[PDB]
C-alpha cells in the first residue's frame, strides 16, 4: 500500500505504512512527485520501517506519500551496458540517451557456497619491480593497496589499469573507481581516445552525494561483474571479467555516519557495532567460482595513517595479496612508496613461484629487516664502531631501498621523466647480482627512477 | 680508556635516566586514553 | 499461549518477540520457517532472541513456538572426515551424516575430586616447542601473535602429527574467508589426515550467532572421546574473531558497554569455555560408561588462538585469555622476518605444567637446550667484541648460536620423537662444535636422513617405547659416529 | 578565486550547532556528517566546459570556459598532520601546502615543507617555460 | 512472603517481592526447585530487588518462587570443617560425606572497633631463617607474596601451615580466589600425601563459576579464620591462626566486572567507582585483637609492570611486608628462593626488633649488594682480576647465600631427611659470627640444608 | 594548628559519591569540582585583626589577634606533582614541604629536599635570634 512520511534528519528517513502491507528489507520505494528513491534498512514494529532516501533530502517534507515496488533496487546487466557510464539507480550520465537492455538483477543477493570454491593456479605478471618479487599476483585472486591520503594508491591504480587490461583480450573489463571528478572525468575522455572504451562499463558516484548514494556503489558494480563472468558464449567462457574498485572506505563511512542515527550504540574507537559483519558480506561477493573468475583490485584507506584500525585491520583477512604504502618512504622521495616489509603475497611458496624466486625474497626482507635494528646504535655511538658485516648490510639496504623505484607511464606529467617497463626476470637478475655483492661500487644515487640494472649501469656512467 | 669508560658511564646513566621518565610517560597516557575511550564510550550511548 | 509468540523487531540479526510468557534461557524456538532461534534476555515485557540462519525472511508478525530442547549437535565417531556448520550439517556436499546420539553444547567441567595430574604427552613435530615448552594430554595452551606470523601453520602441523598416536582431532575455523577454509581441508585431504580430524565452519559471511556458538559445538564434539576413555585435541583457530561477534551481539542488546566497548561478562565466555579441556579420572569413565570401559582414563587438549594488535598484550582480552590458560607461546613480528621460521620467543613462553609432560628420553635431553639458550641470551650483546673474553665465554656463545639455529624447521614436516631425540643428542653432546652455524639445517636434515634408512628399527623401538636406556645411548652415539665418518651432508 | 580564512572555526561552529540540536556525538567529540559538510562545500568548484556555458547563457555567450579556484585555509595543534581532521581534508583537495614552526623560527621564510606538500594537477596547470 | 523472578540477563537477575518485607543489602534468598541460592546486590524501587545468582542460570524460565532466608549466607564452622574441601557456601566437595558441624555464622561482619584491639608490636616466629631475618612479620600484620609457578610456593605455604601449628599451636585457613581446578586438585592430593591436610580448612572458588562467587568467598574464609581465632582454650589465650588468599588481584577483577554488570558508571581509568571501599572491607578485619591474632599471606598480581595502577596501588596500602620469590635463585638449586635483597618489611627498625638484629640484616644486605654489583664482572671475565677484599666478599656472600637455606618438615617423607625449626637467636647468633670472620676456614658445603649454626660446625667437622 | 592527615583520600571519597551520583566521568581522572573541595577548605586558615576580634566577642578581649595554620598532607605515585590532585593544592598554597623517598631509603632522615622545599612568608616568622 501507500504510507507517510513522519520524521526526517538528514539522510535517515522513515516511512509508516499499514498494518499488513509493510515492505520487507531492502525493498526499494518510490516517493511520488520526487525524483528520490527509499531503501529499507531496519524494521521498527508499529509498521514502521526505517529507511535511508537515495538522492537529496531537500525538496521533501513530513507528510507526502509513497509506493512500494516489493523489489530489490535492479540495475540492467546485458553486453548493452558496455561503453556506458551510469548513476548507481542504472541512470546513464553520458549524454547517449538510453540502454536497450530488458535483463535485470536484484543488487542484494547471497554469497557462493563452500562447494563452489575454486582455486587460484597462474600467475599474473604487472610489470612493477617490487609487486612481481615480493607479492606476486594470482589470476582469480583479491588485492588489495593500503595507504594513507597523499601516497599515491591512485597513481598506482591507474598503472595496474593501463599494464595488464589493455593487454589481456576478450576481459570484459567492469570499472567501479569513485574518486575527485577531476580525475574521473579524464578518465572517461583516456578511455574514449584509446579505442578501449567498447569493452569496459562504469558506475561512478562522487563525494558530494547523501549518503544514500555512497552507501550502496560497490554493490551494483559486484552486480555487473556477477553477471558477465557467470554467463558462457557458445562455446565460450564469461570472459574472466576484472573488477577494479577505487570506492571501498565510503562503504564503512556512510555506514558509520548514518549508524548513530538508526540507534546503534557506538562501539570501539566509535566504529558502527556491526562492522565485520557488513564488511564481511560484501568483500565475500568478490571470488572465483568453478563458474567462472574475477581478478580484482581494491584501494583501502588508512584513517590518521594507523594500521590497527578497526576499519583497515578488518580488511585484512579478506585479501590474497596485500600492498602496504607507507607515508615516511614517499617523504623520501621513492615512488611507488611501498612498504617492502608489511607486504606479502598468499602465492609466495616455493611450489608456486619456484626456488629461486623464493630465496631471492627472504634474503632482501632479512637485509632490511636487520637494517631496520641498527638505526639507534649508529646513533648513540659512531657509525664507525659498528663492524664491517654491519656496514655491508647498511649501504646493501640503501642500495635496494632506491633499487625498488622505477618511473610510470601514467605519472609523466608530475616529473616529466619518460614511464619504464620491467618484466620478471629482469628483476630476479638484478637482485641475485646486488645481494650476491656485485654492484657494490656503484654509487646509491644511480638506482634512482632508473629501472632495469642495465640502465642502471648506464646512469652510474653518466655520472 | 679511563676517559672512555667515563664516557660509557655517563651513557650508561642517562640512557637509564631517560627510560625512567619514557616509563612515567607510557603509563601516564596509556590511563589517560582508556579514561577518555570510556568517557565517549559513556556519552555516546547515553545520547542515543 | 505459552507456546505461542510474535514478532515486533527485525533489526541488524536480533529480533524481539512479545508474549511466549513461561519461557526459557537457551531454549531454541521455531520462527515459522526452516531458522530456528535462540532466547538470550528475558525482559519484563518482551524476550529478545538471536536468529540462526538468515534472518532476511522474517517479518514483523510472523510466529513463533518454543520447543523445550535445548541446542544439541549430532555427536559421534561418524563425524571423522566431514566439514559441518555450527549446527552440525554437512555442507562438503558427500552426503547426509549416519548420526547416532546428540548431546548438549552448554555443560559444566567435572569437578576438582573428579580429575587427575597430566602426565600423558602430545607431540607437535616442532623442536622448538618439544623441549622448550611441552603439552601434555589436558593441558590448555596458547598461541598468541600479530597477524601474519605463521600461528596456523603452528596448530595445523599438530593435527599432522597426531597419526599413528590414535588422537581425534577437532578444528574450528571462525570469521574466515571461505577459499582459506576450502584450501586448509584441501591441504589436510592431501596429506591423509582428514581421517581422524573434523572441521567446523563459520565464514565472515554468516551472522554473529553462528561464529559465537561455534567453538562450543567444536569442544561438545570433542568431549565425546574423553568420556569414552579415548584421548582428543581441538583447536580454535581465533577466540578474538568470536569475541568481537559476541561485542557485537551484546551491544545490540544494549548491555551496559565497558572497556573498548565490551560488555560485563567477557571473562566468563572464555573462562568456562576453556575450562572444558581436563584430564579425567578412571572412577570416572567407569561411573560415566557404567562399566563398560575398565582402567582407562580421558584427555582433552585445547589451543586457542589470539591476535594482537601492533604487539600491545595488554588489551582486554588477551590479558582474560592469558590468565586463563596454563601455558602461552609467543611469536613475534620481527623474528618472523629475520629469518626464525617457527618464530618462538623463548624468552616469555612458559609452560606451568613442565617436565611432567615428556617422555623419559626426551626429559633427560631437554636441559641442555635451556640452558644454551638462557646462556646465549645474557651474552647475545657481546658479539662485536669477543676476543677480550675468556675462551669458555666464548665456546658459550658459539653453542647458543649453533643451537638457536638448530632450532629452524619447515611446515608441513613434523619430526618424531626419534629424530628430535637423536638431533638433541648430537647438540648436547657436541658433536655439531665443528660445522658452520649457516649451515646447521643442512647437516640436521642429512643427518636424520642418514639414521631413518641406516636405523630404523632403533628409530622403531625408540618410537613405540620411548623409554631412554645405557643401550639406546650407545647405538645413537656409534649411530651418529658413522655418520660423521663416512658422509657428505 | 575564493579564499576561506580558517574552516577549522567553521567546523566547530558546526558540532555546537549539531550539539546543541540534539544529535548523537562521535569521534573525538564531533558529530556526524563532518566529512560531507567539508565536502559539499569544496567540490563546487570546477571548471565547467564550453557546452555547459552555452546552454547556461542561452546562446547570448559561446566559445568560453568557466573556472573558479579555492584555497581554504586549516590550522593544527603541535604540527601534527596525522590527526584525524587533516586528513579527513587532506583527502578531499587535489594538494596542501605544509607550515612548519621548526622552519618559520629558523628564518625559512615562507615555510614550506617540500616533502610532505603536493599537487595532484602537476605540469599541465602551468606555462611551457 | 514469596516472591517472583521477573528479569534474567546473564547473571543479573531482578526479583519482585511484596513492598513490606524486602530483603536488606546482602542478604540471600533460594530458589524452589533448583540448586540455585540468590545474593542482594542493590535494591531499587516498587519493591524489586536486583540481585546477583551464585550459579549457572541456565534453564531457568521467569515467574519461579522464591524464599527469603533473611539472614547473609552462613557457612558451617567449627572444629568439623578441618581437612575438608567446600564451596562458597559450605556444601562439601570432595565426595567425602556432610561436615558434622551445625553451628553456623554470617560471612558480613562489622569491623573492631577503634580500642576493641589492643596491640604492641609482637614478631610471629615461623622457624625459617631468612624470613625471620629479614622481613619479620608480626601478629596482624598483611604480607604480600610475589612470584608464579616454579619457585616452590605451594611448598612455603605447606611448610608454614606445619610450623604454626607445631610452635604456636594454630590451625590455618586457605580461600582460593579464581583458581584454577588442575592447580587446586594438585594442592588437595600433595597435602594430603604430605599429612597436613589434618590442620588446615579449605574454601575454593573456580573460574567456571560467575563472578558472583570469586568475589564473595575471602569473607567465606576469614568467617572460619575469626572463628578459629575466638575458640577459648583453658585460661583463656584464644589462639594465632592464619588465613591464606590465593590471589587478591583476581579479587579487584571480580568486584569490576560484579560492577559492570549491575551497571555502576566506570571509574577514572576502567575500574569500579567503587574499589578502595571493598578492599578496606576485606584488608581492615585481619587484625590483632586481644584474645587473639589472625596474619594473613596473600599473593599480588601487578598488571602490565605498572606499580601506578589503581589495583595496586590501593592493595600496598595495606601490606606490611613482601617477599618475593625469584626464578634466578630456584634455578641455582637453593630453596627457598626467597629474594634477600628486594624483600622489605615494616617492623626492620632498630626499635621493635632489636639494634643488633637490625645492623646484622643491614650489614648482609649491603654485601649482598656488593655481590651482586660485582656478579656482572665476576661472570664476564671470570674471577682471574686480583683484589684480595672483593674476592673475600664473594666468598662471604657465597656461604651467606648457602646458609639462607635450610631443610623443611614436609619434604621429610620424598627427602628422608630431617627439618628443623631454627630459632632466632640462633640464626642472629650464627650470622653475627659469619659476618665477623671467626668462620672464615669452614668449606663452604658446609652450610647447604644444615639448619642451626653449631650443626654447621659438625657437619664441617664430618668432612 | 591543623592537620589533615591525607587529602587525596577525601578527593577519592568524593569521586566516589559524585560517581554514585551519576555524574558524568569527563576526561580527567577525578572530577572538576575537586578544585573547589580543597580551595573552600584552604582558604579558611588566616590571620585576623585585633579589631575583628573585638568586634566578634563584643568587647570581651581586647588587643589580641587571632589565628589558625593549617598542614595539610597530600600523597603521590612515584613521585608525580604532574598529575591532577597535587598541583591543585600546590598552587593555593604558601609554601611546601618535598619529603623524598631515595633519602628516606638512604639513612637521611628527616628527608627534607632544600633544593624545592620553599617558603613565602619565610623570614618575617623566624624570631631574632
Ligand atoms: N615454518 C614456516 N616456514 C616457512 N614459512 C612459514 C612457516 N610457517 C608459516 N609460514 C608462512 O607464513 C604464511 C602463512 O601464515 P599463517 O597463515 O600461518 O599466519 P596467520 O595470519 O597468523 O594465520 P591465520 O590468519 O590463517 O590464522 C605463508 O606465507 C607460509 O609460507
Ligand atoms: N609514480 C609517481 N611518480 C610521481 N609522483 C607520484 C607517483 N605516484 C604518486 N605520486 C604523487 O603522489 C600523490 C598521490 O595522489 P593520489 O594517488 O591521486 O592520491 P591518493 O594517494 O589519496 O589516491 C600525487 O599527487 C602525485 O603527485
Ligand atoms: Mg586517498
Ligand atoms: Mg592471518
Amino acid at each position: 500500500s501507500s504510507g507517510r512520511i513522519i520524521q526526517i534528519i538528514g539522510a535517515v528517513i522513515d516511512v509508516e505504512f499499514e498494518r499488513t502491507s509493510v515492505p520487507k528489507i531492502y525493498d526499494a520505494l518510490q516517493v511520488d512527485g520526487t525524483e528520490t528513491t527509499l531503501e529499507v534498512q531496519q524494521q521498527l514494529g508499529d509498521g514502521v520501517v526505517r529507511t535511508i532516501a537515495m538522492g537529496s533530502t531537500e525538496g521533501l517534507k513530513r507528510g507526502l506519500t509513497v509506493t512500494s515496488t516489493n523489489a530489490p533496487i535492479s540495475v540492467p546487466v546485458g553486453t548493452a551496458t558496455l561503453g556506458r557510464i551510469m548513476d548507481v539507480l542504472g541512470r546513464p550520465i553520458d549524454e547517449a540517451g538510453p540502454v536497450a537492455t530488458e535483463e535485470r538483477l536484484p543488487i542484494h543477493r547471497q554469497a557462493p557456497s563452500y562447494a563452489e570454491q575454486a582455486a587460484s593456479t597462474d600467475l599474473l605478471e604487472t610489470g612493477i619491480k617490487v609487486i612481481d618479487l615480493l607479492c606476486p599476483f594470482a589470476k582469480g585472486g583479491k588485492v588489495g593497496l593500503f595507504g594513507g591520503a597523499g601516497v599515491g594508491k591512485t597513481v598506482n591504480m591507474m598503472e595496474l589499469i593501463n599494464n595488464i587490461a589493455k593487454a589481456h583480450s576478450g576481459l570484459s573489463v567492469f570499472a567501479g573507481v569513485g574518486e575527485r571528478t577531476r580525475e574521473g572525468n579524464d578518465f572517461y575522455h583516456e578511455m574514449k581516445d584509446s579505442n578501449v572504451l567498447d569493452k569496459v562499463a562504469m558506475v561512478y558516484g562522487q563525494m558530494n552525494e547523501p549518503p544514500g548514494n555512497r552507501l550502496r556503489v560497490a554493490l551494483t558494480g559486484l552486480t555487473m561483474a556477477e553477471y558477465f563472468r557467470d554467463e558462457k558464449d557458445e562455446n565460450g567462457k564469461g570472459r574472466d571479467v576484472l573488477l577494479f574498485v577505487d570506492n571501498i572506505y565510503r562503504y564503512t563511512l556512510a555506514g558509520t555516519e548514518v549508524s548513530a542515527l538508526l540507534g546503534r550504540m557506538p562501539s570501539a574507537v566509535g566504529y558502527q557495532p556491526t562492522l565485520a559483519e557488513e564488511m564481511g558480506v560484501l568483500q565475500e561477493r568478490i571470488t572465483s567460482t568453478k563458474s567462472g573468475s574475477i581478478t580484482s583490485i581494491q584501494a583501502v584507506y588508512v584513517p590518521a595513517d594507523d594500521l590497527t584500525d578497526p576499519s583497515p585491520a578488518t580488511t585484512f583477512a579478506h585479501l590474497d595479496a596485500t600492498v602496504v604504502l607507507s607515508r615516511d618512504i614517499a617523504s623520501s622521495g621513492i615512488y611507488p612508496a611501498i612498504d617492502p616489509l608489511d607486504s606479502t603475497s598468499r602465492q609466495l611458496d616455493p611450489l608456486v613461484v619456484g626456488q629461486e624466486h623464493y630465496e631471492i625474497a627472504r634474503a632482501v626482507q632479512n637485509v632490511l629487516q636487520r637494517y631496520k635494528e641498527l638505526k639507534d646504535i649508529i646513533a648513540i655511538l659512531g657509525m664507525d664502531e659498528l663492524a664491517e658485516e654491519d656496514k655491508l648490510v647498511v649501504y646493501r639496504a640503501r642500495k635496494i631501498q632506491r633499487f625498488f623505484s622505477q618511473p610510470f607511464h601514467v605519472a609523466e606529467v608530475f616529473t616529466g621523466a619518460p614511464g619504464k617497463l620491467v618484466p620478471l626476470k629482469e628483476t630476479i637478475r638484478g637482485f641475485k647480482g646486488l645481494l650476491a655483492g656485485e654492484y657494490d661500487h656503484i654509487p646509491e644515487q644511480a638506482f634512482y627512477m632508473v629501472g632495469g640494472i642495465d640502465e642502471v649501469i648506464a646512469k652510474a656512467e653518466k655520472l | 680508556q679511563s676517559a672512555r669508560m667515563v664516557a660509557m658511564k655517563a651513557a650508561t646513566d642517562n640512557a637509564g635516566q631517560l627510560i625512567k621518565d619514557l616509563q612515567l610517560i607510557y603509563n601516564k597516557l596509556r590511563q589517560a586514553a582508556i579514561t577518555q575511550e570510556i568517557s565517549e564510550i559513556v556519552g555516546g550511548a547515553a545520547a542515543v | 499461549a505459552k507456546n505461542e509468540g510474535t514478532i515486533v523487531m527485525v533489526s541488524d540479526g536480533i529480533v524481539r518477540i512479545h508474549g511466549l510468557a513461561d519461557a526459557m534461557y537457551g531454549e531454541m524456538i521455531e520462527f515459522d520457517g526452516g531458522l530456528f532461534g535462540m532466547a538470550l534476555n528475558l525482559e519484563q515485557d518482551s524476550v529478545g532472541a538471536v536468529v540462526l540462519g538468515n534472518y532476511l525472511s522474517l517479518q514483523e508478525g510472523q510466529k513463533a513456538r518454543c520447543t523445550g530442547r535445548v541446542l544439541e549437535v549430532p555427536v559421534g565417531p561418524e563425524l571423522l572426515g566431514r566439514v559441518v556448520d555450527a549446527l552440525g550439517n554437512p555442507i562438503d556436499g558427500k552426503g547426509p551424516i549416519d548420526a547416532k546420539l546428540t548431546d548438549a553444547v552448554e555443560k559444566v567441567a567435572p569437578g576438582v575430586i573428579w580429575r587427575q595430574s597430566v602426565d600423558q604427552p602430545v607431540q607437535t613435530g616442532y623442536k622448538s616447542v618439544d623441549t622448550m615448552i611441552p603439552v601434555g594430554r589436558g593441558q590448555r595452551e596458547l598461541i598468541i601473535g600479530d597477524r601474519q606470523t605463521g600461528k596456523t601453520a603452528m596448530a595445523i602441523d599438530a593435527i599432522i602429527a597426531q597419526k599413528n598416536s590414535g588422537i581425534k582431532c577437532v578444528y574450528v575455523a571462525i570469521g574466515q574467508k571461505q577459499s582459506t577454509i576450502a584450501n586448509v581441508v584441501r591441504k589436510l585431504e592431501e596429506t591423509g589426515a582428514m581421517a581422524y580430524t573434523t572441521v567446523v565452519a563459520a565464514a565472515a559471511a554468516d551472522p554473529a550467532a553462528m561464529q559465537y556458538l561455534a567453538p562450543y559445538s567444536g569442544c561438545t564434539m570433542g568431549e565425546y572421546f574423553r568420556d569414552r576413555g579415548e584421548d582428543a585435541l581441538i583447536i580454535y583457530d581465533d577466540l578474538s574473531k568470536q569475541a568481537v561477534a559476541y561485542r557485537q551481539i551484546s551491544l545490540l542488546l544494549r548491555r551496559p558497554p565497558g572497556r573498548e566497548a565490551y560488555p560485563g561478562d567477557v571473562f566468563y565466555l572464555h573462562s568456562r569455555l576453556l575450562e572444558r579441556a581436563s584430564r579425567v579420572s578412571a572412577e570416572y569413565v567407569e561411573k560415566f560408561t557404567n562399566g563398560a570401559v575398565t582402567g582407562k582414563t580421558g584427555s582433552l587438549t585445547a589451543l586457542p588462538i589470539i591476535e594482537t594488535q601492533a604487539g600491545d598484550v595488554s588489551a582486554f582480552v588477551p590479558t582474560n585469555v592469558i590468565s586463563i590458560t596454563d601455558g602461552q607461546i609467543f611469536l613475534e613480528t620481527s623474528l618472523f622476518n629475520a629469518g626464525i621460521r617457527p618464530a618462538v620467543n623463548a624468552g616469555i613462553s612458559v609452560s606451568r605444567v613442565g617436565g611432567s609432560a615428556q617422555t623419559k628420553i626426551i626429559k633427560k635431553l631437554s636441559g641442555g637446550i635451556r640452558t644454551a639458550l638462557a646462556q646465549y641470551r645474557e651474552l647475545a650483546a657481546f658479539a662485536q667484541f669477543a676476543s677480550d673474553l675468556d675462551e669458555a665465554t666464548r665456546k658459550q656463545l658459539e653453542h647458543g648460536q649453533r643451537v638457536t639455529e638448530l632450532m629452524k624447521q619447515k611446515q608441513y614436516a613434523p619430526y618424531s620423537i626419534a629424530d628430535q631425540a637423536v638431533s638433541v643428542y648430537a647438540s648436547n653432546e657436541g658433536y655439531m662444535a665443528d660445522v658452520e652455524v649457516k649451515k646447521i639445517v643442512d647437516f640436521d636434515a642429512a643427518l636424520i636422513a642418514y639414521f631413518r634408512s641406516e636405523y630404523a628399527p632403533l628409530m622403531k623401538q625408540i618410537d613405540e617405547t620411548g623409554d631412554y636406556n645405557k643401550d639406546i645411548e650407545a647405538a645413537i652415539k656409534a649411530g651418529i659416529e658413522s655418520f660423521k665418518a663416512t658422509q657428505t651432508y
